[PDB]
Formats: C-alpha cells, sequence, structure tokens
C-alpha cells in the first residue's frame, strides 16, 4: 500500500516569516491545510500544503544555496546524487566546482521552490 | 560578526 498521511514524510517547506524553502518532515497536521514541519536543523513552524514539496529529490539543473561545515554559504546547481549509509547527498556545481553538499546543506530559494509547488505541493 | 544566510545561522 501507499505511504501515511503525510504526518512522518520527509519532504521540502517554506519556513513562514516569508523566508526560503528548507529540508524536513511532516510532525502533524495543523488544521484546513496546515501541516507542522520539522525542519533538519531542528527548527519546527506551520505551513501551508502548497508551500510543502514532497515529490521533491532537489532536481539536477535546478539553482539552490549550498552550505558547509566551516559555515560558508553560496549559490551554484545541482549537478549529481549520491546516497551514504542512510542519508542523501546532491552535488553542485557552485563558482565551476562540482562539490557534494548534504539533503539539509542544499536550501531552495524561494523563486526556486515557486516553480516546485505547481508539481510537488501538498496544496 | 558571521557567514551565514538569513535564518540557517543556527546555534551550530
Amino acid at each position: 500500500g501507499h505511504m501515511n498521511s503525510f504526518v512522518g514524510l520527509r519532504v521540502v517547506a517554506k519556513w513562514s516569516s516569508n523566508g526560503y524553502f528548507y529540508s524536513g518532515k511532516i510532525t502533524r497536521d495543523v488544521g484546513a491545510g496546515k501541516y507542522k514541519l520539522l525542519f533538519d536543523d531542528g527548527y519546527e513552524c506551520d505551513v501551508l500544503g502548497k508551500d510543502i514539496l514532497l515529490c521533491d529529490p532537489i532536481p539536477l539543473d535546478t539553482e539552490v544555496t549550498a552550505l558547509s561545515e566551516d559555515e560558508y554559504f553560496s549559490a551554484g546547481v545541482v549537478k549529481g546524487h549520491r546516497k551514504e549509509s542512510g542519508e542523501l547527498y546532491y552535488s553542485i556545481e557552485k563558482e565551476g566546482q562540482r562539490k557534494w553538499y548534504k539533503r539539509m546543506a542544499v536550501i531552495l530559494s524561494l523563486e526556486q521552490g515557486n516553480r516546485l509547488r505547481e508539481q510537488y505541493g501538498l496544496g | 560578526s558571521t557567514s551565514r544566510h538569513k535564518k540557517l545561522m543556527f546555534k551550530t
């Protein structure tokens, strides 16, 4: 059979303070189309169904921001995928360099995330 | 000072 009622699925969502799109899990259906989202950094907010993306392994050739363990932040384009023991990775071509970043280290600018709401949106 | 974007300048 199919997966359960959103609550438990790994997805990507818009942080509600008119921000960008960050990876997380649905924790609960808040109501009326809002679902509570635990972002992978440990944060939680309510997000409307349109603003949550559940068929979103970050598409290659899409533009994204990338973050390093030494705290650096810049933007580039997905051009590969990796799996490591139980987690997911993305090769980002950033400043002309194909560099491996984490699921949660690859963050979607709001205008990128819009192009995904249409196809991947819960709403 | 810091080196990170909008919200992800979290405690770690």
